[PDB]
Parts: structure tokens; C-alpha cells; sequence
């Protein structure tokens, strides 16, 4: 009766091959939300997954002390880390979490997709923050690209809160993974096209470095 | 306070129970380990290889 | 009564042996594990196989002229050399082309589309190589005396002309492909440098090596007839064979993967 | 006296406890076992290495006949193997995609699973229609399931990253007991040979004893100064060996109440991921993070072998029911049956 | 009077004259409006001017060689004919490249760098035309003795082989651009017109460049004439369907 066993084995093998062919089409992402930084608005038992699509290239995103289960996401395409721009020094907690996630010692092929969020509150507070003494000893970048209707203080704050998560990102990475600020606010609708482009960019960079050009 | 005193007392009972436990000397424990090893030192294919006659892994 | 070999023939034979040995080593490394069944590695293996055929044919031809007295079988040897060279050029073009559809379809790579593309492209390359190797063993041969022999003793004029035209067209395609790859690399390098120029040196080196290794033979073959000084053919064909000692190292050793296996 | 007197009395109790502990020890077994013959070289090599998984593997449990074998990877795929002809009798599609545990029934009927889904679902293999369907989803924990063995066909001990260990039932499903006392994460638990005890290794640099029917800790085994990742009993139900991340395997005895022998060498400073005794209880098999499946001598405390061959990290380990294989699972979707 | 022309030269002169007339009436429309400075507007001007120069040189050479002893004048006029025939080929690639870049950079092409890109393309095209067309009045020349010149009288074989090599290389840089255009069109978002343009170019200017490598010299002029005839047809047909289709020309001409 071994013939039946072999036939069943071959049928399971072909089914597994088809399932793998389906599987090797989509990408994976991780969301290390700070806890309350609009984790529900940027969506545009414990494990919760979402499945959106861009240009027919179906993606795969899912959300989650955390010192251990990072091991299960060694192959994610990128990390969609979501910060809150309202500082209370919880921004220091977010910076510490980012620092810990950077020199993980195991995640050395993962790039972070930053999503500085809730800019309206920052604008209201600054117009109407100053805890860090380093803010005074700062200047706006010479290549600023402010959208119309911006105050110099607002731009200074916006480009100083983004200069803390990159001053450490591009410090020890041996040119294997990078950071990509994409300032957003509760007000936007095309963040889904700031993820697709960044994923394409990361994969292209990885291939280019594999070919040993740059 | 209730949680703190509860955990403290629980630690108290755990410590007192595990304190009054017989501690067999290492010598005869090692003797028993040696006896088991020798009594089962022959049925060790991982240490005594066998021919293909009774080795389905071929 | 057999001819006395000249020094240039010995140089060609030793270069062929070295190429054969290196390509044999590379193909042995590639075929050593079933885990290297990747499109790029498959194309690299095809390139290594073509270069191995070229080297083996060259050494067999040398051993079948000046050591084993015979000339009727050498025609098949020259045909094999032509097939191997055409296959090598086609495989190099294939590798260059696949290097651009992975830097532009980064979100659709790792799919049956790539497998189909590489299969079809390899099949076309080997079919063209077979055709170009069969042509010198067909009605268009200079042995019958009803045609004009060229700068190569058993060859003719038409075959060399068509080969040169095909090579020039392929050279143009490769030039365009790099140009595009250089554009993309420059864009990425500028984006990286935004948040404070090695992305072009490798392209220049590879293109210069390929040009300086292949162009002279065709260039001095087109404007030539079957009366040029004998040493011209050897001087123009030496770089063509030398190219097989620089192709495999660049395309299968600078990789960080095979290097570890080589170290063992 | 909110907490003062209790801490002082606990401190003095511990002081006299380990005073007696060190006093109750004559000497290490090294000099006792140094006379035994150093058998030396160990011979093993692959037979029918199994492949066909889509992603890295995390666990595997040998059947009760040394033939079957089940493994799970990060694709929701739990499939049954047969290390005699490399077939695939049954393939089970899961619901989650980050499983981190596996188990096999003692009767060979039921199959469990779990992982980062905070659940311990099981499946039955006696379906009338012939397929496999989900069974009672035993849930209620507050963390990721780490290991879940089988006491019997009706009771299934479990673990958790929330410092909990509670057995369940299949008839209705309820935690009739809840062992507690750790502080960190309960990495793994080893089921007693006679199904009347078990041990567990937490992430707080300790691995304490546990009862089977009253959930009363009755011993402490302060050991490695780092995390733990594995634990396994001795075939005689008298001792267990514990791994770590500092590249130091060591064996603890249930009678000495203290450390017995270390297996640390400064040549490799990587981490361990598994441990497994030889069928004769003489060789200790390590799971070093350097892809090398090292083997140690249980008594000589010397490197008895360097058998290896994997490429990705080695996670699983174990031994067949009766000296038939040493199957090792890695992250390369390859199960390498070694003999 | 001694040459006593034949039919083929008359046909060549007629083709050149029609090319010149069409080219003049097409360039007059473009130059009439002083507001035309778009990349296409400036680009098509070079093609029109070069094709006009080709036609004018052909007609003038035919008239002069058969009415006066235009030996040196015939040499210079053949040099100018080579100039114009190289310009008409080196410029189509530039416009194809410009169209591809404008079609790929959908929203980023429009910038200041476009003007510099077009200017450098024009400079390269004209410089290459000057380099290739200078040889007939340079070191290489058939009228010197022992030079085994090529298919036509005052054209060294080496010079024409170099020209053929250069054109064949340019036939690759332009061959993959059509494939890239098809790729972009089918992916991001027509094929027939591109295919027809490629086919016309290849069919009507390949035969001459392949009929100098095979043959060497001392061949009947009949084959030379029959192989050079399609060049004039290409020269005429290019501007007819290349730039005289959009409203850009008719709108200005009518008003
Ligand atoms: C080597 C030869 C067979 O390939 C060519 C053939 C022609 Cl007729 C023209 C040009 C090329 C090389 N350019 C090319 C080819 C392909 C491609 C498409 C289908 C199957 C395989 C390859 N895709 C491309 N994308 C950008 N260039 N490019
Ligand atoms: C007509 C000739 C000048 O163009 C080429 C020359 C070579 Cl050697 C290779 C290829 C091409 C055409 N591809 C090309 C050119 C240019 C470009 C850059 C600088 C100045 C002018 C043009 N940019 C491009 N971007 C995408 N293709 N591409
Ligand atoms: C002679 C023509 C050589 C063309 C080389 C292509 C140059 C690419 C420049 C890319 C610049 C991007 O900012």
C-alpha cells in the first residue's frame, strides 16, 4: 500500500508548492507604536494584522518587556515606527525605545519608516518644546522645504524634532539599513504612497549594495 | 499593603518549606548515576554503531 | 612531417588551459550545493560553462594540430570555438540585462516571471550560439574555394562581417543599459548624500575591460583580408581569450556568498 | 512591620539554607568520574535530511515510535514527516503566523501548537472525513506560549511569558491549577519521565522545581547569571541540565541542591538554544548559536565532538524514543536527520 | 558637357530638389513664429536644417559636376553631403531620447536642466557630424594614390567602414529605447507608430551601410546607385510624418 502513501506525499508536496508560490508574492512590515501616537489613524488575539494593496502588489502589516519577541521579525521588509510630536518628556521615552531598537545586535537588515505624527498640536503649542537645552543651540537646515503658511519657529521645531531620530540612526549601521522621515499630521490621505515608495527604495538599495556598486 | 504582605508571607512559607529538605550526599548520587550508565551503556547506538542490517536509516 | 609550433601558439595554449582550470573551479563551486539554484547564479553558471567549452576547445585544437598530426578534425574545433565565444557574449549580455530588471522591478522580483524571463533569454542565447557555430560548417565555408577566405585560415569574409555587426549591436544595447543603471545609482547616491562617488567606478572598469578585450579583434578584422601578416591574428585574438580570465573573477568571486565557500 | 521583619527572617533563612547546602556537599563528581574510560570520538552524519519548509523552524517533538516527526515554522504550516522515506502524511494550515512551540501526543493521536497567539489550540487526527479540523481552543493566558508538553491524552501543561504555568483539560478546558513564583519569562518546561513532576527555566537567572498535583515549589536552583533557554530531565528522573546565553551548559542534581558540573569553554562565546541527553545519559548535546551542534561528555566535561553542518541558527534538538536519531532543526527550513 | 549625364543622376537630382523644397516649407513655418522654444520645437529644427542641407548639396553637386569642371567643388560638395547625411541620423536618436525622458519623468522632466540637456545633445550631434564629415577633405582621400578607397570614388574604405561601425553602434542605443518605451507604456499605463518608425529607419538606411563591408571596390556603379537611392527616400519621409502631424505646424501656417 506504499503506492497510496507516495501519491499522498506527492499531492501534499504540490499543494505546498502552490501555497509557497502564493506566499512569495507579498511583503511584511512591523508597527512599533509608542502606545497612543494615533496607531488607529495611521492604519490607512494580541496579534492584529492588516492587508492593504498598492498597484496590485498586496502588502502585509501587523502590530505587536519587548526585549524578546523581536526575534520573530528578523525578515520584515521594514519597520513602520510611529512617533508622537507632542512633548512631560515622553518624547525621551520614544527616543530611548528607538535607540534600543537600533543597536538590537540581531536586527541588522531592517530599515525604519518614521511617521512623525500629530503636527497640529505641536504647531498650536509652539505658536501659543523648550525642555531640552539643545534646542536653543540649533539652526534650521539650509535646505529646508517648508510648505506654504509656516512660521520660522514652527519650522525650527519641526526640523529639530526630526534631527534627533536621525542624528543617531546614521551613526552605526555599516551601510546596511537607513531611516526615512515622512512628516505627516493627523491631516493627510496619501501616507499609503509614502510606504510603497519607501519599500521600493529599500529593496532597490539592498539589491544595489548586493551588486557592490555604491 | 495587602498584596505586599501576601507576597511576603508566601515567600516565608516557600522558604521555610524548602529549608527543611533532606540533602542526600553527592557521593551516592554519583554512584547511582554510574550504575545507571553501566546498566545502560550497551543500548547506546549513538555511542556503539550498528550495521545496516538493523539500521533502517540507509 | 609536421609543423614546428611557434611561441605565440604555446602562449595561446597555456592561456586556454588557465581559463579552463579557472572556469572548471568556478562551475564546481556553483554546482556543489543545491542551494545556489538562483537566476543570477544560474546565468553565472551558464557563463562559466561557455568559457569552459571555449578553453577546452582551444586546448584540444592545439593538441590536434602540432602534436597529433591531423587537420580534417580541426574544423569542428574552430566551429566549437565560434559557438563558445558567441555563447559567452550572449551570456554576458544576459547577465547585464537581468541586472537591470532587478533594479527596476524590485517589488515584483522573486516570482515565476523572472524564471520564465531567464529561461527564455538563456534559450535564445544558446540557440544563437549554436547557429553561429554551425554556420562555418555549412554552405558558407571557404574550404571549397568558391568564396574569399578572411584573416582566419579556415574562415571566410561574410561570417566575420555578420559576427562583427551582431557584436556591435549588442555593444550598443549594453551601453544603453549601463547608462540607465548609472542614472538610477546616481539618484540613490544623491538621496543618501542629502542627509550628510564609488557608484560609477565599477561600471567604468567593467565597460573598459570588456571594450579593450573584445573591440580590437573585430575592428582589425573588418578592415582586413586574407593577406595580412601572420602575427596580426594572434595579436588580435590574445585579448579575446584573456577576457575569460577576467570575466569569471569579476562575476563570481567579488560576490560575498561564494567567497566564504572558496575560503574553505 | 509592613515588610521589614519578613525580609530579615527570609534573609537569615536563606543564609542558613545555603550554609547547609554547601555543608551537605563533599566534592564534585569530577574526581569520582575521572577514572571512567573517555570513550572519545563520536560518529554521526546525515541520512535523509528533510526539506520543504517555507521559513525558519522553531520546535519539533519526536513521536512515540521514533519514526514520526512534527515541526512548525513562521508560515502557519504544521506538517507531519516520516524519517524513513521523507513523505508528508498530513499538513496542517494554522491561523496565526508566529508559532513558537510544538508537541506530540503520547498515543500519537492529538497534536498541539501555539506561539505568539496567546493560545494552545490542538488538532485531532481521527476525523471521519479524513482531514484535520481544529479542536477546543484552550485559551486564557496573558502571553506567548513557549512550550506545551503532554502529561496524558487529557491534560496539557503549558508555559507563558507572563510568569505562569497552568495545566488544562480537553473535556471542557479550565486551568485547574496555576503554578507561580517566578519573576521573568518561563522559557521552557521539561516533563518528568514518570509524569509525576516537572521543571521549568525562567528568564530571571533561575529554574526552580515544581510539583505535579499541588503546585507547590519545593526547591531553588540559582544558576546561570544570564537568561535560560532549555531544560531536560535525566533518563532516571534524578537530574536535569540547563542551558544559557553565556556559552555555559551545566547540569544540576535534585539531591545536591547546588551546581554539579560546568561545560564552559572560552573558544566560542555564542549563545545556547537547546540541550539533550544521550540515550545512555553520557553525552550532552548543545545547540550553540554558531550553527555548530556540539556534543559534550556528561562526566568528563570535555568536548567529545564538533559535529555540525548547518548554515542558519540551530534551534531544535532532541533524541528519538530509543536511540534511532538525533534530529536537529535549524532556521533554513531543513530538518537534518542525523545518525 | 563631356560627362553627358544619364537617367540615374537626373533621378537623384529630382529627389534632392523635392527634399529641399519640402524642407524649406517646413522650416519656414517653424522659424516664422519667434515664440517656439520648447524642446521639441528646437530639436526638430536641427533635423529639418540638416535634411535641407543634404538635399541642397545633392542638387548643387549634380548641377555643378555636369555643367562645369567642379572637381574640387565636387569634392567639397560630397563632403557637405556626408555632413548632412550624418546630421540627419545623429539627430533622430537625440529626439527619441528626449521623448523617452519626457515620458518617463512624467512630472519631473520640466525644469531648467531640460534646456541644457537639449543644448548638449545638439552640440554632440553637430560635433559628431563635423568629425565624420571632415575626413573626405582630410588625410583620408581616394584621390591620392594607393588607398584602395571604398564603394564610391572619393571615399576611403577605412573612412566608410568607420562610419558604418559608428552607425551600427548608434543602431543599438536607439534599438533598446523602443523596448524601454514599450515597457513604460505597458506598465505605467501607440506601439504601432513606434514600430513603423523603427521599420522605416532600418529598411531605408540599413542597405547602404551593409553594402560597404561586404564589397570593397571596383564594383559596378549600378549597385551603388540602387543602394544609395533609399537614403533620399528616408531623408524625404522623415519630416513628413515626424513633425508635420501635430497642430504646431498647420496652426501657424494657416494664420
Ligand atoms: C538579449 C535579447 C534577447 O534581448 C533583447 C531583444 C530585443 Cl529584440 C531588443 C532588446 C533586447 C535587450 N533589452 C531588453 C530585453 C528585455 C527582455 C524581454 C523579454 C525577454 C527577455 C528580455 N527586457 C528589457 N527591458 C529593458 N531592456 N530589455
Ligand atoms: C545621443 C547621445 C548623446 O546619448 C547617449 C550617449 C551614450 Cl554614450 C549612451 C547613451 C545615450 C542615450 N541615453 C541617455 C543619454 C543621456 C544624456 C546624458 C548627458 C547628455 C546628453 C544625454 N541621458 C540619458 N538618460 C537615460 N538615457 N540617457
Ligand atoms: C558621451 C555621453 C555619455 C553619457 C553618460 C551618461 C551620464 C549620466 C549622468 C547622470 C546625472 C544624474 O544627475
Amino acid at each position: 500500500e506504499d503506492k497510496a502513501a507516495v501519491e499522498r506525499s506527492k499531492m501534499i508536496e504540490k499543494q505546498l508548492q502552490k501555497d509557497k508560490q502564493v506566499y512569495r508574492a507579498t511583503h511584511r512590515l512591523l508597527l512599533l507604536g509608542a502606545g497612543e501616537s494615533g496607531k488607529s489613524t495611521i492604519v490607512k488575539s494580541g496579534i492584529f494584522e492588516t492587508k492593504f494593496q498598492v498597484d496590485k502588489v498586496n502588502f502585509h502589516m501587523f502590530d505587536v518587556e519587548r526585549r524578546k519577541w523581536i526575534q520573530c521579525f528578523n525578515d520584515v521588509t521594514a519597520i513602520i515606527f510611529v512617533v508622537a510630536s507632542s512633548s512631560t518628556n515622553r518624547l525621551q521615552e520614544a527616543l530611548n525605545l528607538f535607540k534600543s531598537i537600533w543597536n538590537n545586535r540581531w536586527l541588522r537588515t531592517i530599515s525604519v519608516i518614521l511617521f512623525l505624527n500629530k503636527q497640529d498640536l505641536l504647531a498650536e503649542k509652539v505658536l501659543a518644546e523648550d525642555y531640552f537645552p539643545e534646542f536653543a543651540r540649533y539652526t534650521t537646515p539650509e535646505d529646508a522645504t517648508p510648505e506654504p503658511g509656516e512660521d520660522p519657529r514652527v519650522t525650527r521645531a519641526k526640523y529639530f524634532i526630526r534631527d534627533e531620530f536621525l542624528r543617531i540612526s546614521t551613526a552605526s549601521g555599516d551601510g546596511r539599513h537607513y531611516c526615512y522621515p515622512h512628516f505627516t499630521c493627523a491631516v493627510d490621505t496619501e501616507n499609503i504612497r509614502r510606504v510603497f515608495n519607501d519599500c521600493r527604495d529599500i529593496i532597490q538599495r539592498m539589491h544595489l549594495r548586493q551588486y557592490e556598486l555604491l | 499593603n495587602t498584596a505586599s504582605i501576601a507576597q511576603a508571607r508566601k515567600l516565608v512559607e516557600q522558604l521555610k518549606m524548602e529549608a527543611n529538605i533532606d540533602r542526600i550526599k553527592v557521593s551516592k548520587a554519583a554512584a547511582d548515576l554510574m550504575a545507571y550508565c553501566e546498566a545502560h551503556a550497551k543500548e547506546d547506538p549513538l555511542l556503539t554503531p550498528v550495521p545496516a542490517s538493523e539500521n533502517p536509516f540507509r | 612531417p609536421l609543423p614546428s609550433p611557434k611561441a605565440w601558439d604555446v602562449v595561446l595554449c597555456i592561456s586556454g588551459t588557465l581559463v579552463s582550470c579557472e572556469n572548471a573551479l568556478v562551475v564546481a563551486i556553483i554546482v556543489g550545493t543545491p542551494a545556489f539554484r538562483a537566476p543570477m547564479f544560474l546565468l553565472v553558471g551558464s557563463l562559466a560553462v561557455a568559457d569552459l567549452l571555449a578553453g577546452l576547445g582551444l586546448v584540444l585544437h592545439f593538441a590536434a594540430v602540432f602534436c597529433i598530426g591531423s587537420a580534417e578534425m580541426s574544423l569542428v574545433l574552430v566551429g566549437v570555438l565560434a559557438m563558445a565565444f558567441t555563447a559567452s557574449i550572449g551570456s554576458l549580455l544576459a547577465i547585464t540585462v537581468d541586472r537591470y530588471l532587478s533594479l527596476y522591478n524590485a517589488l515584483t522580483y522573486y516570482s515565476e516571471t523572472t524564471v520564465t524571463r531567464t529561461y527564455v533569454m538563456l534559450a535564445l542565447v544558446w540557440g544563437g550560439a549554436l547557429g553561429l557555430g554551425l554556420l562555418p560548417v555549412l554552405a558558407w565555408n571557404c574550404l571549397d574555394g568558391l568564396t574569399t577566405c578572411g584573416v582566419v585560415y579556415p574562415l571566410s569574409k561574410n561570417h566575420l562581417v555578420v559576427l562583427a555587426i551582431a557584436f556591435f549591436m549588442v555593444f550598443g544595447i549594453m551601453l544603453q543599459l549601463y547608462a540607465q543603471i548609472c542614472r538610477i545609482v546616481c539618484r540613490h547616491a544623491q538621496q543618501i548624500a542629502l542627509q550628510r562617488r564609488k557608484g560609477i567606478a565599477t561600471l567604468a572598469v567593467v565597460l573598459g575591460a570588456f571594450a579593450a578585450c573584445w573591440l580590437p579583434f573585430t575592428v582589425y578584422c573588418l578592415l582586413g583580408d586574407a593577406h595580412s601578416p601572420p602575427l596580426y591574428t594572434y595579436l588580435t585574438l590574445l585579448p579575446a581569450t584573456y577576457n575569460s580570465m577576467i570575466n569569471p573573477i569579476i562575476y563570481a568571486f567579488r560576490n560575498q556568498d561564494v567567497q566564504k565557500v572558496l575560503w574553505a | 512591620s509592613e515588610l521589614d521583619q519578613l525580609r530579615q527572617e527570609a534573609e537569615q533563612l536563606k543564609n542558613q539554607i545555603r550554609d547547609a547546602r554547601k555543608a551537605c556537599a563533599d566534592a564534585t563528581l569530577s574526581q569520582i568520574t575521572n577514572n571512567i574510560d573517555p570513550v572519545g570520538r563520536i560518529q554521526m552524519r546525515t541520512r535523509r535530511t528533510l526539506r520543504g519548509h517555507l521559513a525558519k523552524i522553531y520546535a519539533m517533538h519526536w513521536g512515540t515510535d521514533s519514526r514520526l516527526l512534527v515541526s512548525a515554522s513562521q508560515d502557519g504550516k504544521l506538517i507531519i514527516w516520516d524519517s524513513y522515506t521523507t513523505n508528508k502524511v498530513h499538513a496542517i494550515p494554522l491561523r496565526s503566523s508566529w508559532v513558537m512551540t510544538c508537541a506530540y501526543a503520547p498515543s500519537g493521536n492529538y497534536v498541539a501548537c501555539g506561539g505568539l497567539d496567546n493560545i494552545c489550540s490542538i488538532y485531532n487526527l481521527k476525523t471521519r472525513e479524513g482531514n484535520v479540523r481544529v479542536s477546543r481552543e484552550l485559551a486564557g493566558h496573558t502571553g506567548y506560549l513557549s512550550c506545551c508538553r503532554f502529561l496524558d491524552d487529557n491534560q496539557i501543561v503549558t508555559s507563558s511569558g507572563d510568569t505562569t504555568c497552568a495545566l488544562w483539560d480537553i473535556e471542557t478546558g479550565q486551568q485547574t491549577t496555576t503554578f507561580t513564583g517566578h519573576t521573568g519569562d518561563v522559557m521552557s518546561l521539561s516533563l518528568a519521565p514518570d509524569t509525576r513532576l516537572f521543571v521549568s527555566g525562567a528568564c530571571d537567572a533561575s529554574a526552580k522545581l515544581w510539583d505535579v498535583r499541588e503546585g507547590m515549589c519545593r526547591q531553588t536552583f540559582t544558576g546561570h547569571e544570564s537568561d535560560i533557554n532549555a531544560i531536560c530531565f535525566f533518563p532516571n528522573g534524578n537530574a536535569f541540565a540547563t542551558g544559557s546565553d553565556d556559552a555555559t551548559c551545566r547540569l544540576f542534581d535534585l539531591r545536591a541542591d547546588q551546581e554539579l558540573m560546568t561545560y564552559s569553554h572560552d573558544n566560542i562565546i555564542c549563545g545556547i538554544t537547546s540541550v539533550s541527553f544521550s540515550k545512555s545519559g553520557r553525552l550532552l548535546l548543545a545547540g550553540y548559536d554558531d550553527f555548530n551542534c556540539n556534543v559534550w561528555d556528561a562526566l568528563k566535561a570535555d568536548r567529545a565532538g564538533v559535529l555540525a553542518g548547518h548554515d542558519n541558527r540551530v534551534s531544535c534538538l532532541g533524541v528519538t524514543d530509543d536511540g534511532m536519531a538525533v534530529a536537529t532543526g535549524s532556521w533554513d527550513s531543513f530538518l537534518k536527520i542525523w545518525n
